[PDB]
């Protein structure tokens, strides 16, 4: 792979703009796949409450649903507070 | 109402300057003064004859590229989606195909002006 | 569709934004969501010919909700009768219809 | 072609919570923690019943709960609260982040005087369950009975009787 | 630095949107009463204006169904001044 | 809404009448097609807004995207016509009568 | 519209009676066909000037109206004289009279003769269709 | 064209109709028709002469105008009912402009005048695509709304197309113009039956396509553009004389050939619905097609026209065409009437 | 302000009448620019924002290309305006008179049907979610990236194929 290295070196000296464009394009694809923070971007969009959280009627069979907003049940946002 | 008000004032100010410029100065109209300028000699033809466009292909490519950016300008709202992976793939694919289209036209000499 | 490829593959390229009652961004219901939901549900499973006669109530309501022909005419009649009486000097609009209301809250 | 039933003006009289938006926003976090049960009852009525006329009793309890909440602020924490919502009211967007100094003074007051703990980030947006004696509406859309589906034809398949029967073709 | 600042701005937006959530029950109750009172007021004037009109039923629905149908802006402000109607049509969109 | 949609439909009808009643320039006809596109864009957009149908707002944008492709091809064809005859007049485009 | 009703009035009364009204109806129908034909002619085969286009529109319309008048008059007079309301032969005579008119206007015995037979047969079949309940544009049934 | 261009353009030509046939949304159906128009233009004008430029331009302005009218109907229906498909409650005028605009896209008379001119101005293999592949998407839309269509407009379009396809083909010496008038006549039959039995519309479309495809391949074999050119077949490729004659008689609907079946079945179904007068008129004027096909058969296989001296040099050369698709379609378009019950239901 | 949207849709109608008369494409191009601006205002007036600004921006770009093409391939010694030809001018004036007549008569026969001059301004906005946050038209358009990706696939393909198409049409 010494033939390409001379090719890439010449392209860097003579067509640097195109070399940067292709490198940036390749980095943009790669970075979301290897970043540890990629998962949080969807989670942050999911935690933004644009709509009223309509309560549910309590039927006596909801051990997981909080009865008050300061109950220890329901989705916590500690992960975002310390992000 | 406010945006309408200020733009009307902007229109009003511009039109007043035009009226002043046309009615304040002393005039002296005669044919040689009002004939079209061409470096002291008369034109040999109308300026209304066809004027060739050597970049006509770039021009109609610009029409398609201008609808491509129209497809990109919702991106600030689209990044708010829960479906981040879907949005990201759609945006990446959209930009890449537009790049491939530009790359093809570039290698076909479509950006070179005609002679 | 002429070819039911989408149904055969169990995908949805364009089946899911076909009418008002479909899913909206951020759960912002479109106008007449409840009327269109009732009309679509009445018609389901019985075919178009039967639906035309037997879901006629639902379609008329939905049609009124969306195009509002009757609502516009009814208000036109009240406002036209008010114009006649005021010219004859037989009706005086109340203070709250004249811009001097006691605003709530 | 029926008459639309509307409550009388007398039925719609309530004691108004007539304070400005900066006052409401300044108190909004403690208000959400203190009046949750009454507020969640009213919102469950509205989404279940889909009719504001069916929720007037619960709507009036929302107003009374809000006035009892603000009278507790008035009797104990009036000056810390006034300093806070006045600072919050200066901003064109009424942003919390420009008055953290005054918010802390108000928060400390309602904690010592009334024991009120401000909810954490994320807590007010939770879906919660609420208990209600109100029955569940059975047909909230007032929908008619659906037309009956077409009768289905049953049995096993047999060959077409005498084949295709297309003119002179035998099979 | 943009990552950290935008993550902070996302936490601030949630706090602001959660204040709205807490107050929304009160605004809903107020708005229900306001809409119903305006509709009530229209009904009383219709009872006087359409008194001597043949076959007019005061308060008649245009729909077969009996479920609650929210009024249109034209219905709520049809009998009020042109400014109240203009404010409903253009208030937000012409506020800059 | 009622009167606005009437006027928009009339605006489409006029643009179509412009398309159907040629003068000399092919380009003048290509502009009439863009007029019909413009009318249909507003009609679709206003309908989506009036019904609060946010899931239909992609559709008006797709109308403009394909109209741009239609207009680009129309202009590309017009270059060919002008190269042959030195004008864009439609009366020259009559060789296929025989 | 009422314009449709004006054409249903042809069949409101039996043939051989109200021959004046039936002649106006068929004269109007003939004129309309002349206007439609003239529109396609001038659009697709343009005249050398506007006055020739307008002259050709008048020539087609009046000739077509004349054919419709002769058909409507002759059909009713024939049924009145022969006292046969429901005879397709009355319509054949009228269609032949219309076909002869077309030949007289265009100066052609071959069009007169060919016009008489084709228009007579078409008109006679129209009467048979009216009597036997034939539909020109039936809606789908099966 | 280089391979990348061919692949993209041919893929888009294929894609458009597939989108139209698979779409639930009327807007995506319109998008499919848009792909077809855009992708076919560069193929129409590929050879780049004044006639091909004229053909591509006339095709573009007709098709784009019809596309706008179709879009108007879709938008008006969206305004009326808040949906993206035509219903039983769709306003009848909305449906009538859809029918008008689609019939203009198909080249049905009286919206037919463009089609013989465009077919004449383009290569034979492009005429083949124009008259076969490009019919499928507009017809597919119509078949979906067949209960909604107005029988009066359809029959008037149908009888007009059969009449003008017949008289139109009678005056032609150009092969590409004869095929265009043959298209218009057969479209008249397809349309007449659509509101009654859309399955018989598809039966006629299939039989028309497998007749027209091998007829175009036969013209392509020597590039025969005129009657006098095709009349040299006896000297250039005499082996084709049998199949061209039978395909022409099959296109004319003569029994016992496969092409008799579409006319026979459509008449049967039209008369089950009491559409006797139209069916009679349609069948009688379809005989005029058999006249100009017969005159074509007279000049190819039943007489021998004068030949020329240079044609001897052609007899020294070997050919590599037709492909075996010609023989398959040629046989199935002529000799399959015995299998008629398997084709209608 | 109760006549605002009717005035705009009335101006839009005149613009299309001017375009339909087909003067020189220079003035045709100007006619579409003004109609595009008036069309943007109508979308804004109905609560739009993104869609109105898009169509004006797209048509500003589109008519600039048409201006360039007009000066090269669609120009004559004496370009025609609306006033140049008495016949075009008369149909411009007659067309405007027939608009006033058509709106006047339709108002008389129905009064609330297509034309409702008594109720102008009462039936522009029907329902509005008063306390909503996420409601602007850009959010709806952005669903192409998440919920309506098929719409964006076909749009993207047509622009991509358009490049190959116009290169083929234009090569000699
Ligand atoms: C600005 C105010 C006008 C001032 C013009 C001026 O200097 O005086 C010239 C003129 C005095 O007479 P003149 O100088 O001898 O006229 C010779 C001009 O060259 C002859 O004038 P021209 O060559 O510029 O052509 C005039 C032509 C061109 O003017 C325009 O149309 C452009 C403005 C239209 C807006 O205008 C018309 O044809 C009539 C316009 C009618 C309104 C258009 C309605 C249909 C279009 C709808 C879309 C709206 C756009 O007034
Ligand atoms: C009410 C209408 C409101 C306005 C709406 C306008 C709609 C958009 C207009 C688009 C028109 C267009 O671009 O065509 C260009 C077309 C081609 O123009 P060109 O290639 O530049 O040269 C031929 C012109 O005659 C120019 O060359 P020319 O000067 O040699 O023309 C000679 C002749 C032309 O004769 C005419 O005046 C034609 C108009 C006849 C009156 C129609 C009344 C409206 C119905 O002028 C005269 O001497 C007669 C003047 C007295 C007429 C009254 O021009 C025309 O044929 C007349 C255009 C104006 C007519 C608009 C009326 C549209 C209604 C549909 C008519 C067709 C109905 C057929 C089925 C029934
Ligand atoms: C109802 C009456 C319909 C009359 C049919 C049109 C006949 C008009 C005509 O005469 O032909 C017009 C045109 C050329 O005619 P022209 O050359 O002027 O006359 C001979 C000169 N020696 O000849 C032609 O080119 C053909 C005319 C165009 C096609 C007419 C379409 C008839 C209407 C079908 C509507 C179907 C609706 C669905
Ligand atoms: C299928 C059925 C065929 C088999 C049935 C055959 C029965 C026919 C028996 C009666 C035929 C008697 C004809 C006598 C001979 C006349 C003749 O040969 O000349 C025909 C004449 C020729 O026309 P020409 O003189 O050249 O003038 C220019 C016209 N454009 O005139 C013409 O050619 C034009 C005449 C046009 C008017 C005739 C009506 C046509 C419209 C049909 C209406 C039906 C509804
Ligand atoms: C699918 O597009 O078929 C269309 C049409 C059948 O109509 P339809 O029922 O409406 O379509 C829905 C499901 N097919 O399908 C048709 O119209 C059938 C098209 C037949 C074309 C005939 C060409 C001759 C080919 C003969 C060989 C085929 C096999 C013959 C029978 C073999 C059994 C021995
Ligand atoms: C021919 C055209 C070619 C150009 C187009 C190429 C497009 C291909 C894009 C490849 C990159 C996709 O990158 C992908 O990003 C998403 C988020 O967006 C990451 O997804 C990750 O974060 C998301 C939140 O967003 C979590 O919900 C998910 O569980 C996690 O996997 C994937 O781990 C990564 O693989
Ligand atoms: C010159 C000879 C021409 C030969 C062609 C055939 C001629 C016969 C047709 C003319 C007969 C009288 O004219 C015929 O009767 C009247 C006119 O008022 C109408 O009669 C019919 O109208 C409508 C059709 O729209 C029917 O629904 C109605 O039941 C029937 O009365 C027809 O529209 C017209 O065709
Ligand atoms: C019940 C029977 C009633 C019989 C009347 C109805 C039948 C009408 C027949 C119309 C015949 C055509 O009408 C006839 O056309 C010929 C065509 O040569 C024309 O005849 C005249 O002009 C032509 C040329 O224009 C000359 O060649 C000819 O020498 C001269 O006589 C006349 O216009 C008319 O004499
Ligand atoms: C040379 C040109 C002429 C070609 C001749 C064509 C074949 C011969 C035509 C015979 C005419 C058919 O005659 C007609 O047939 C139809 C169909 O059964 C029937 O007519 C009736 O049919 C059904 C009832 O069955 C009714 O709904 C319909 O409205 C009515 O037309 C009558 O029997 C007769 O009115
Ligand atoms: C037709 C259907 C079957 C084929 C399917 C489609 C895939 C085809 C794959 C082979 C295509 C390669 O085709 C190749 O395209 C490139 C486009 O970059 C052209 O090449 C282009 O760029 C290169 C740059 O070095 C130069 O040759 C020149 O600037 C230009 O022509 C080549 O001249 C052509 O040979
Ligand atoms: C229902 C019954 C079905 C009937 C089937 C019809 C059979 C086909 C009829 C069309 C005949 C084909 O036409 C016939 O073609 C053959 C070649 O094949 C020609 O054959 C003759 O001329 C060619 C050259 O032209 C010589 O090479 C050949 O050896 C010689 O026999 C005939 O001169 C021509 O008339
Ligand atoms: C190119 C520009 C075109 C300009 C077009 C014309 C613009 C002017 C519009 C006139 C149309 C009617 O305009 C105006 O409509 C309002 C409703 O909003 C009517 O409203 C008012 O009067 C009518 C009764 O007369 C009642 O509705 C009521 O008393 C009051 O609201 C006005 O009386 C009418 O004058
Ligand atoms: C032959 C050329 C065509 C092949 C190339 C195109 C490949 C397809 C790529 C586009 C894929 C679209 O894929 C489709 O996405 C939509 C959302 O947009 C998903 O839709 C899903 O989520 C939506 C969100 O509102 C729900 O309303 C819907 O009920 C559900 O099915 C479909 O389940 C999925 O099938």
């Amino acid at each position: 792979a010494g033939r390409i290295s001379a090719f890439l070196k010449n392209a860097w000296a003579k067509e640097p703009v195109l070399v940067v464009s292709f490198s940036v394009w390749g980095l943009a694809i790669i970075m979301p796949m290897i970043s540890p923070y990629t998962k949080y971007a969807s989670m942050i969009n999911k935690a933004t409450p644009y709509n009223y959280p309509v309560p549910v009627r309590d039927d006596g069979n909801m051990p997981d649903v909080p009865s008050h907003p300061q109950d220890p049940l329901g989705p916590s946002l500690d992960w975002l507070k310390n992000l | 109402m406010n945006l309408y008000t200020v733009i009307f004032i902007n229109i009003l100010l511009s039109l007043t300057l035009i009226l002043v410029a046309f009615w304040l100065p002393q005039m002296n109209l005669y044919s040689e003064k009002a004939n079209p300028y061409e470096c002291g000699f008369d034109p040999t033809s109308s300026a209304r004859l066809p004027f060739s466009m050597k970049f006509f292909l770039v021009a109609i490519t610009f029409l398609l590229f201008d609808l491509e950016i129209a497809l990109l300008l919702p991106l600030p709202w689209a990044i708010q989606t829960i479906k981040t992976s879907t949005m990201m793939i759609m945006a990446f694919i959209l930009v890449t195909i537009l790049s491939l289209g530009l790359a093809y036209e570039w290698t076909q000499k479509g950006l070179e002006w005609t002679e | 569709p002429f070819l039911d490829i989408q149904k055969k593959l169990g995908i949805s390229l364009d089946r899911h934004f076909m009418f008002l009652s479909a899913e909206q961004p951020y759960k912002n219901a479109a106008r007449c969501h409840a009327f269109e939901k009732e009309w679509i549900e009445c018609a389901h499973g019985i075919g178009g010919t039967r639906a035309k006669k037997e879901c006629k109530i639902e379609f008329d309501d939905f049609e009124e909700c969306l195009l509002r022909y009757k609502t516009m005419r009814r208000m036109h009649d009240i406002k036209k009768q008010r114009e006649k009486l005021m010219k004859e000097g037989k009706y005086t609009p109340p203070p709250h219809h004249s811009g001097r209301e006691e605003p709530r809250p | 072609p029926g008459i639309v039933e509307l409550p009388t003006l007398e039925e719609l009289k309530v004691e108004e919570v007539k304070v400005s938006s900066a006052v409401l926003k300044a108190a909004a976090h403690h208000y959400g923690a203190q009046c949750d049960k009454t507020n969640k009852e009213f919102m469950l009525c509205r989404w279940e019943e889909k009719d504001p006329r069916r929720c007037l009793k619960e709507g009036k309890l929302v107003n009374g709960c809000a006035l009892n909440f603000f009278r507790q602020i008035k009797s104990h924490c009036a000056e810390p609260f006034t300093e806070y919502w006045t600072c919050l009211d200066y901003s064109n967007m009424q942003l919390f982040r420009h008055c953290r100094q005054q918010q802390a003074k108000f928060d400390q007051c309602v904690l010592d005087k009334l024991g009120w703990v401000r909810p954490d980030l994320g807590q007010l947006s939770k879906v919660t369950k609420v208990k209600t004696d109100r029955p569940l509406p059975e047909n909230p859309y007032h929908s008619r009975a659906r037309p009956e589906p077409n009768p289905v034809i049953e049995g096993d398949l047999k060959p077409a009787k005498h084949g295709t029967r297309f003119f002179f073709w035998t099979v | 630095r943009m990552m950290r600042w935008n993550q902070e701005r996302r936490r601030l937006l949630i706090e602001d949107l959660e204040a709205r959530i807490a107050l929304m029950p009160l605004f809903q109750a107020e708005k229900d009463r306001r809409t119903l009172q305006i509709l009530r007021e229209n009904l009383e004037e219709e009872a006087i204006i359409m008194k001597d009109v043949p076959n007019w039923k005061v308060g008649e629905s245009v729909f077969h169904t009996t479920r609650w149908v929210p009024p249109l802006i034209g219905e709520m402000y049809g009998l009020r001044t042109k400014e109240e109607m203009s404010n409903a049509n253009f208030g937000f969109t012409w506020y800059t | 809404m009622p009167s606005t949609f009437f006027n928009l439909t009339m605006a489409f009808s006029l643009s179509l009448l412009g398309t159907l009643m040629f003068r000399s320039h092919l380009m003048s006809t290509l502009l009439c097609l863009e007029g019909m596109v413009l009318s249909l864009f507003i009609m679709t957009s206003v309908t989506s807004l009036n019904s609060n149908s946010m899931s239909s707002m992609p559709i008006p944008i797709t109308i403009l995207v394909f109209a741009a492709c239609e207009a680009a091809v129309g202009l590309a064809l017009l270059v060919k016509v002008s190269n042959t005859y030195g004008t864009d007049y439609v009366q020259n485009l009559n060789l296929l009568q025989c | 519209a009422m314009v449709k009703r004006f054409f249903e009035s042809y069949h409101e009364v039996p043939d051989g009676t109200q021959c004046h009204r039936k002649t106006y109806i068929t004269t109007a129908l003939g004129g309309i066909c002349g206007i439609i034909g003239s529109a396609y002619s001038v659009s697709l085969n343009p005249a050398d000037s506007t006055l020739e286009a307008v002259a050709r529109v008048g020539r087609y319309t009046f000739t077509a109206a004349a054919i419709g008048a002769m058909f409507g008059l002759t059909t009713c007079v024939s049924a009145q004289v022969r006292e046969k309301p429901d005879d397709p032969l009355n319509y054949f005579i009228g269609g032949c009279a219309g076909g002869l008119t077309l030949g007289a206007r265009t100066h052609s015995y071959g069009t007169a003769a060919m016009g008489c037979v084709y228009m007579g047969t078409a008109a006679a079949l129209f009467k048979i269709g009216k009597l036997e309940g034939w539909e020109l544009f039936p809606t789908p049934k099966v | 064209m280089n391979p990348i261009t061919l692949a993209i353009i041919y893929f888009t030509i294929f894609l458009g109709p597939v989108i139209t046939m698979s779409s639930t949304n009327l807007m995506l159906m319109w998008v499919g028709l848009e792909f077809s128009l855009l992708a076919i233009i560069p193929m129409l004008i590929n050879k780049k002469n004044p006639r091909s430029t004229e053909a591509a331009t006339k095709y573009f302005v007709t098709q784009a105008t019809a596309s706008m009218i179709i879009l108007l109907a879709i938008v008006l229906n969206y305004k009326q009912l808040g949906t993206w498909m035509f219903q039983q409650q769709t306003n009848g005028l909305i449906l009538n402009m859809t029918l008008m605009a689609l019939s203009m896209k198909l080249g049905l008379a009286p919206f037919h005048f463009w089609l013989p001119e465009v077919t004449q101005g383009i290569p034979l293999h492009m005429g083949l695509i124009l008259l076969t592949w490009q019919k499928i998407a507009p017809l597919s839309i119509l078949i979906q709304i067949y209960p909604l269509l107005n029988s009066t407009i359809i029959l008037m379009l149908a009888i007009t197309s059969i009449f003008m396809g017949a008289w139109g083909g009678l005056n032609q010496t150009q092969m590409r113009k004869i095929m265009a008038y043959s298209s218009i006549a057969h479209m008249g039959w397809m349309l007449a039956i659509l509101p009654y039995n859309p399955s018989l519309t598809l039966l006629n479309l299939m039989i028309y396509i497998i007749l027209t495809a091998p007829m175009f391949m036969a013209l392509m074999l020597n590039n025969s553009m005129t009657i006098n050119s095709i009349s040299l077949l006896w000297n250039k490729t005499p082996a084709m004389l049998t199949m061209i004659s039978l395909m022409l008689l099959s296109l004319g609907g003569l029994p016992p050939l496969t092409g008799f079946l579409p006319k026979w079945i459509i008449i049967t179904e039209l008369m089950k619905n009491n559409c006797l007068i139209m069916a009679t008129l349609m069948a009688m004027m379809a005989l005029l097609n058999l006249f100009f096909y017969t005159r074509l058969i007279y000049s190819t296989s039943l007489t021998m026209f004068p030949t020329n001296n240079n044609s001897k040099m052609m007899t020294h050369q070997t050919k590599t065409k037709p492909n075996l698709m010609f023989s398959t379609l040629a046989i199935m378009s002529t000799m399959t009437l015995p299998l008629a019950p398997q084709l209608i239901t | 302000m109760n006549n605002y949207i009717f005035v705009l849709s009335s101006l839009f109608l005149v613009g299309c009448l001017g375009l339909a008369l087909k003067p020189s494409p220079i003035y045709g191009g100007l006619g579409l620019i003004v109609s595009g601006f008036v069309g943007c205002l109508m979308v804004l007036g109905f609560g739009g924002s993104f869609l109105g600004l898009m169509v004006f921006l797209i048509y500003l770009g589109g008519m600039l290309v048409v201006f360039g093409y007009t000066t090269a391939m669609a120009t004559e010694e004496y370009p025609e305006t609306w006033g140049s030809n008495w016949l075009i001018l008369g149909f411009l004036v007659l067309g405007v008179i027939m608009e006033v007549f058509l709106i006047c008569v339709l108002n008389y026969y129905d009064e609330v049907g297509v034309i409702n001059l008594d109720g102008l301004g009462d039936w522009l906005m029907y329902e509005v979610d008063d306390v909503g946050v996420m409601l602007e038209g850009g959010i709806g358009v952005a669903a192409m990236y998440s919920c309506a990706t098929w719409m964006m696939v076909v749009a993207g393909w047509s622009l991509f194929a358009g490049i190959f198409i116009i290169i083929e049409i234009t090569r000699d």
